[PDB]
C-alpha cells in the first residue's frame, strides 16, 4: 500500500503562517486530503480548513498554509506545556500526530536614543514589533519601566495597528529619583510570560570632552612570557584631534566576582601625540598575589583602569578594559558546529571553531588532525576551518582530536581538544546510508550552491529509488520544498540551489528518500546539514552625506544626507553625541544582536545528522508521520538540553 | 494546601480493549475510560505518553459503537438482548455515558429514554428502586454482592445516577423532582439504623448531593470515619476503599476542606492501582474521586480585596481590587505632599 507522509514543524506558533508539507509515495491518481487541527485534550475544532487535492503530475506534492487562532483556552494556562493534534484524512486513510505549541508570537526590539539619562530629563524609546518572519505586525504591546530595586513605576497599553510596526513613546524621569540600573520591559498580550527587556542607567554625569581606548597588543597574557603584559593608551578628542596630557594606569587581577588590586603596578606615563605605553613586569604580577605558583593564575583575568587628565587640568575620564584572559595557550578549539554523528565508510566533515581566548573568532591559523597530519587547513574570515577525514566502514566509534599547528610556537602552546562521534544507525541493520556533502563558505544571498546527494546502497536496490525529497528550514519554519529526480544508475545527483535574501542567517537543509527493503518492511533514511549565510540586512539601507565638499561643517551650517533604502519602507532616525557612548557603550542595538536573537529562538540545536532518522528529524526541528506507522520521536520540552 | 496526585508511572495497565458481551465490554472499557479521564483532568499526558491518547480514544469510540447493539428497544441495556434489562446495568450505563459525553457523541435521546424507562416503571412509588435482572457475575456490582441492606444501597446508587445527569434530560422528564424527593425521604428516614460504613457512606453521598445530609446525619457521617483517616468495612479492603471514595466525593460536594486531605493522602498511601477480579467498580470510582479532586481543586488563595484610599486633596479617591490573577500586580502611587 502507498504510504502517506506529513511533515510539520516540531514547534507551532500562535498567530503565524505555518506550513505543513503533504507528500505521498507510490500514490495512484488524485488523492484529496483535508487537514484538521484539534486541541489536546478534547476536541475544540480550532481549525479544519485549507484542504488540498493531490496530482500525479506534480509528483503528489502539496503544502497547506493556515494560522492557528489565538483563543482564551490557550491563554488560560501559561505555566504548563500544551499540545494540539493535527489530523489528515488521506481519502480512506487517517493519520494524526500530536505536536507541542509554544506561546512565542514575535519579537520586541527596544531602541533608546541615549544610554545614560540625568534626572529631570526626558526618555524617548521606540518599540519595534516584528513577527517570527521578521515582518511588521499589528498586535498589542504592554510596556513597563522598572527601577533597579524592582518596582514598576509606569505602565502603558499600546497598539501597533496602523503604525507599521513602530511605536514611539516618551517618559519623563522625576527630578528626584534613585539612581542605578533602570530597566524597560515589554511583553506581548498573548504571552505575558515572555518578557523582553533593555537596560539604561541614570547617572549624575556631565559629558566628557574626549575618548580613551586602552588596546593591549594581544588580547591575552602568556603566563611564561618574561616581558609581561603591555597596554597602549590612545587618547583622542571626540572631534578627531590628538591629546596632550598625563595618564594613570593600575592593573588588577579579576578572579570570579572579586577584584584584587596591585598597588605596585601604578605608573604615571606621560601620553604624547595621543599615544603612550606602560609595561607590567611579570615579577610584580607574581608577587602581588599571595600564591607564587604559576598554574593557579590560569583561568583568572586582568583589567586595566586607565585615568587620563589633560595638561590644563580641566576634565578627567576613567576608561576601563576588563576580561583579558590568562591562558597558557594563545588559541581555543570549539566543536559547537561539528556534527556529532558521522556515516561509516563515508567522508566526514569537521568544522572547527578556532577562536581567540577572549571569544572573538581567529583568522588564518593552521589546524590539523593528530593522526595522518598531512591534512591541513586555514581558518577563513569567520573563524571556521574546513576539514575532511576518510572514515573506515566500521561500526566502532571513531575518536578525533585536533591541534593547531602554527609555527614559531612550541608543542605546549598549541591548543588541543578531543571529540567522540557516534556512527549513524540504520533500521534493521540494512546498511542504507545517505550523506549530503555541501560547501560551507562565507555564502551570500544570490550566489549559487551545489548540494551533493551521495546515495550509498547495494545494486539490488539501486533502481527502486527514483527521486529525493528535500526541505529548507529558516527562522523555525519551512521555506521551500521540492523533488529532485534521480534516474537509476546515477550514483551522484547535484541539486542547484538559489540562495536569495530570504535565507538569512542559517538555513538547515534535510533530505530523505524511501523504498521497501528487508522482507517487506517499509523504512525511511534521512539526513540533515547545517549551513551558514552572511549576516546582513534583508534589505539594504545606507546613510551617506550628499554634500561632498565643505569639509568639517561649521556648527549651524546645514548638510543634506541621503537615505538609500528599499522603496515603500519606513525609516526612523536618531542622532547621538559620541560623549554618551564614551561614558557608556553597552546595551545598544545592531544587526548582530538581532540575528543572535533570531538564531537563539530556533527550534533545533544539533548541527546536522543524528542517531537515526527519527533523531535526525527531531534534531532538525521537524516531526515526520507516515500512514504505515513510521514516526519520529516525541518532543515535550521548549528548550533543548 | 492541596495534596499531591498520582504521577501515573504505573497506570499503563488500565488500557484494556473491549471484548465479549456487553458485561465484558464494559469491564474492559471501564479502566481505560477512567484512566483517560484522569489523565485529561490531571494534564499528565506529557509523562504518560502523548501517542497513547489517540489509541485510547479510538478504543473507547469503537467500544461505544459496539455496545449500542445490546440496547433494548425500550431504551434499556442488559448483558444480552434476550436477557431482561438490568436496573443497575442501566444506571451504570447512565454513569458511563454522562461521564463520556465530552469524549464521544452520546445520543441524548437514548439516555433520555433510558432515564424515563427507569423512572416510569423501574422504581416503586415510594422511590425505592428494584433490580429486575441480576447480572451474571456478582463481583462487578461491588457492594451489592452482599445481601444485607442491598435494596437501600441500590436505591442510593440509582439516586446518585439520576442526580448526576440533571441537565442531560431535564426537559424530557418532568417526574424527576418527585422521584428525587421520594428517594431523599426514603434515605433520610432510614439513615440512622445503617450499620455498614459502605451503606452509610453511599447514603451520605446521596443525601449530601442534594442537601438533606445535615445535623444528625452529618454527625453520623463524620463519626463513621475510622481513626479520622479512613472508612472500614468487614471483608476485603476493596470495600473499605469504595467507602472511602464515597466519603471523599460526599465531602467534596459539601466543600469541607478540613478533612479531605487526610482522606486523599490515605487513598494515595494504599496506591490502589486496580486490576483483578471484582475490582472494576472500586478502581473506577476511586480514580473518579481523584479526578474530582482535580479541575475544581480547592486552593489556598481567597484574594478578593477591595482597596481604596482617601486622598488628602480629595480630587479623586483611588479604588481598586486585588485578586488571585492580580496577586503580583504591584501598584505605585505618588503624592507630592
Ligand atoms: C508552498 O506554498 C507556496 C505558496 O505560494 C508555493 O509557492 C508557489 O509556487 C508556485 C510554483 O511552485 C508558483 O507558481 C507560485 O507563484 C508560488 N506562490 C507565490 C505566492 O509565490 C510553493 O510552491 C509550495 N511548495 C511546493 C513544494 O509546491
Amino acid at each position: 500500500s502507498p504510504m502517506y507522509s506529513i511533515i510539520t514543524p516540531n514547534i507551532l506558533r500562535l498567530e503565524s503562517e505555518e506550513t505543513m508539507v503533504l507528500e505521498a509515495h507510490d500514490a495512484q491518481g488524485d488523492v484529496p486530503v483535508t487537514v484538521t487541527v484539534h486541541d489536546f485534550p478534547g476536541k475544540k475544532l480550532v481549525l479544519s480548513s485549507e484542504k488540498t487535492v493531490l496530482t500525479p503530475a506534480t509528483n503528489h506534492m502539496g503544502n497547506v498554509t493556515f494560522t492557528i487562532p489565538a483563543n482564551r483556552e490557550f491563554k488560560s494556562e501559561k505555566g504548563r506545556n500544551k499540545f494540539v493534534t493535527v489530523q489528515a484524512t488521506f481519502g480512506t486513510q487517517v493519520v494524526e500526530k500530536v505536536v507541542l505549541v509554544s506561546l512565542q508570537s514575535g519579537y520586541l526590539f527596544i531602541q533608546t536614543d541615549k544610554t545614560i539619562y540625568t534626572p529631570g530629563s526626558t526618555v524617548l524609546y521606540r518599540i519595534f514589533t516584528v513577527n517570527h518572519k521578521l515582518l511588521p505586525v499589528g498586535r498589542t504591546v504592554m510596556v513597563n519601566i522598572e527601577n533597579p530595586e524592582g518596582i514598576p513605576v509606569k505602565q502603558d497599553s499600546l497598539s501597533s495597528q496602523n503604525q507599521l510596526g513602530v511605536l514611539p513613546l516618551s517618559w519623563d524621569i522625576p527630578e528626584l529619583v534613585n539612581m542605578g540600573q533602570w530597566k524597560i520591559r515589554a511583553y506581548y498580550e498573548n504571552s505575558p510570560q515572555q518578557v523582553f527587556s533593555t537596560e539604561f542607567e541614570v547617572k549624575e554625569y556631565v559629558l566628557p570632552s574626549f575618548e580613551v581606548i586602552v588596546e593591549p597588543t594581544e588580547k591575552f597574557y602568556y603566563i611564561y612570557n618574561e616581558k609581561g603584559l603591555e597596554v597602549t593608551i590612545t587618547a583622542r578628542f571626540l572631534y578627531g584631534k590628538k591629546v596632550e596630557g598625563t595618564a594613570f594606569v593600575i592593573f588588577g587581577i579579576q578572579d570570579g566576582e572579586q577584584r584584587i588590586s596591585l598597588p605596585e603596578s601604578l605608573k604615571r606615563i606621560p601620553i604624547e601625540d595621543g599615544s603612550g605605553e606602560v609595561v607590567l613586569s611579570r615579577k610584580v604580577l607574581l608577587d602581588g598575589v599571595q600564591n607564587p605558583r604559576a598554574e593557579d593564575l590560569v583561568g583568572k583575568s586582568l583589567y586595566v583602569s586607565a585615568t587620563v587628565i589633560l595638561h590644563s587640568g580641566s576634565d578627567m575620564v576613567q576608561a576601563e578594559r576588563s576580561g583579558i584572559p590568562i591562558v597558557t595557550s594563545p588559541y581555543q578549539i570549539h566543536f559547537t558546529k561539528t556534527p556529532k554523528y558521522f556515516k561509516p565508510g563515508m567522508p566526514f566533515d569537521l568544522m572547527v571553531f578556532v577562536t581567540n581566548p577572549d571569544g572573538s573568532p581567529a583568522y588564518r591559523v593552521p589546524v590539523a588532525v593528530q593522526g595522518e597530519d598531512t591534512v591541513q587547513s586555514l581558518t577563513q574570515g569567520d573563524g571556521v576551518a574546513k576539514l575532511s577525514i576518510n572514515t573506515h566502514p566500521s561500526q566502532k566509534p571513531l575518536s578525533i582530536t585536533v591541534r593547531t599547528k602554527k609555527q614559531e610556537l612550541s608543542e605546549a602552546e598549541q591548543a588541543t581538544r578531543t571529540m567522540q562521534a557516534l556512527p549513524y544507525s540504520t533500521v534493521g541493520n540494512s546498511n542504507n546510508y545517505l550523506h549530503l556533502s555541501v560547501l560551507r563558505t562565507e555564502l551570500r544571498p544570490g550566489e549559487t550552491l551545489n548540494v551533493n546527494f551521495l546515495l550509498r546502497m547495494d545494486r539490488a536496490h539501486e533502481a527502486k529509488i527514483r527521486y529525493y525529497t528535500y526541505l529548507i528550514m529558516n527562522k523555525g519554519r519551512l521555506l521551500k520544498a521540492g523533488r529532485q529526480v534521480r534516474e537509476p544508475g546515477q550514483d551522484l545527483v547535484v541539486l542547484p540551489l538559489s540562495i536569495t535574501t530570504d535565507f538569512i542567517p542559517s538555513f538547515r537543509l534535510v533530505a530523505y528518500y524511501t523504498l521497501i527493503g528487508a522482507s517487506g518492511q517499509r523504512e525511511v533514511v534521512a539526513d540533515s546539514v547545517w549551513v551558514d549565510v552572511k549576516d546582513s540586512c534583508v534589505g539594504s539601507l545606507v546613510v551617506k552625506s550628499g554634500q561632498s565638499e565643505d569639509r568639517q561643517p561649521v556648527p549651524g551650517q546645514q548638510m543634506t544626507l541621503k537615505i538609500e533604502g528599499d522603496h515603500g519602507a519606513r525609516v526612523v532616525l536618531v542622532a547621538v553625541d559620541k560623549g554618551v557612548f564614551v561614558l557608556n557603550k553597552k546595551n545598544k542595538l545592531t544587526q548582530s544582536k538581532i540575528w543572535d536573537v533570531v538564531e537563539k529562538a530556533d527550534i533545533g540545536c544539533t548541527p546536522g545528522s543524528g542517531k537515526d532518522y527519527a533523531g535526525v528529524f527531531s534534531d532538525a526541528g521537524l516531526t515526520f508521520t507516515s500512514s504505515s506507522g513510521q514516526q519520529t520521536a516525541q518532543r515535550a520540552e521548549l528548550q533543548c538540553p | 494546601m492541596t495534596e499531591d496526585a498520582v504521577d501515573a508511572e504505573r497506570l499503563k495497565h488500565l488500557i484494556v480493549t473491549p471484548s465479549g458481551c456487553g458485561e465484558q465490554n464494559m469491564i474492559g472499557m471501564t479502566p481505560t475510560v477512567i484512566a483517560v479521564h484522569y489523565l485529561d483532568e490531571t494534564e499528565q499526558w506529557e509523562k504518560f505518553g502523548l501517542e497513547k491518547r489517540q489509541g485510547a480514544l479510538e478504543l473507547i469510540k469503537k467500544g461505544y459503537t459496539q455496545q449500542l447493539a445490546f440496547r433494548q428497544p425500550s431504551s434499556a441495556f442488559a448483558a444480552f438482548v434476550k436477557r431482561a434489562p438490568s436496573t443497575w446495568l442501566t444506571a451504570y450505563v447512565v454513569k458511563v455515558f454522562s461521564l463520556a459525553v465530552n469524549l464521544i457523541a452520546i445520543d441524548s435521546q437514548v439516555l433520555c429514554g433510558a432515564v424515563k424507562w427507569l423512572i416510569l416503571e423501574k422504581q416503586k412509588p415510594d422511590g425505592v428502586f428494584q433490580e429486575d435482572a441480576p447480572v451474571i457475575h456478582q463481583e462487578m456490582i461491588g457492594g451489592l454482592r452482599n445481601n444485607n441492606e442491598k435494596d437501600m444501597a441500590l436505591t442510593a446508587f440509582v439516586l446518585i445516577s439520576l442526580q448526576e445527569a440533571k441537565d442531560i434530560c431535564e426537559e424530557q422528564v418532568n417526574s424527576l423532582p418527585g422521584s428525587i424527593t421520594k428517594a431523599g425521604d426514603f434515605l433520610e428516614a432510614n439513615y440512622m439504623n445503617l450499620q455498614r460504613s459502605y451503606t452509610v457512606a453511599i447514603a451520605g453521598y446521596a443525601l449530601a448531593q442534594m442537601g438533606r445530609l445535615k445535623g444528625p446525619l452529618l454527625n453520623k457521617f463524620l463519626t463513621t470515619a475510622k481513626d479520622k483517616n479512613r472508612w472500614e468495612d468487614p471483608g476485603k479492603q476493596l470495600y473499605n476503599v469504595e467507602a472511602t471514595s464515597y466519603a471523599l466525593l460526599a465531602l467534596l460536594q459539601l466543600k469541607d476542606f478540613d478533612f479531605v486531605p487526610p482522606v486523599v493522602r490515605w487513598l494515595n498511601e494504599q496506591r490502589y492501582y486496580g486490576g483483578g477480579y471484582g475490582s472494576t467498580q472500586a478502581t473506577f470510582m476511586v480514580f473518579q474521586a481523584l479526578a474530582q479532586y482535580q479541575k475544581d481543586a480547592p486552593d489556598h488563595q481567597e484574594l478578593n480585596l477591595d482597596v481604596s484610599l482617601q486622598l488628602p486633596s480629595r480630587s479623586s479617591k483611588i479604588t481598586h481590587r486585588i485578586h488571585w490573577e492580580s496577586a503580583s500586580l504591584l501598584r505605585s502611587e505618588e503624592t507630592k505632599e
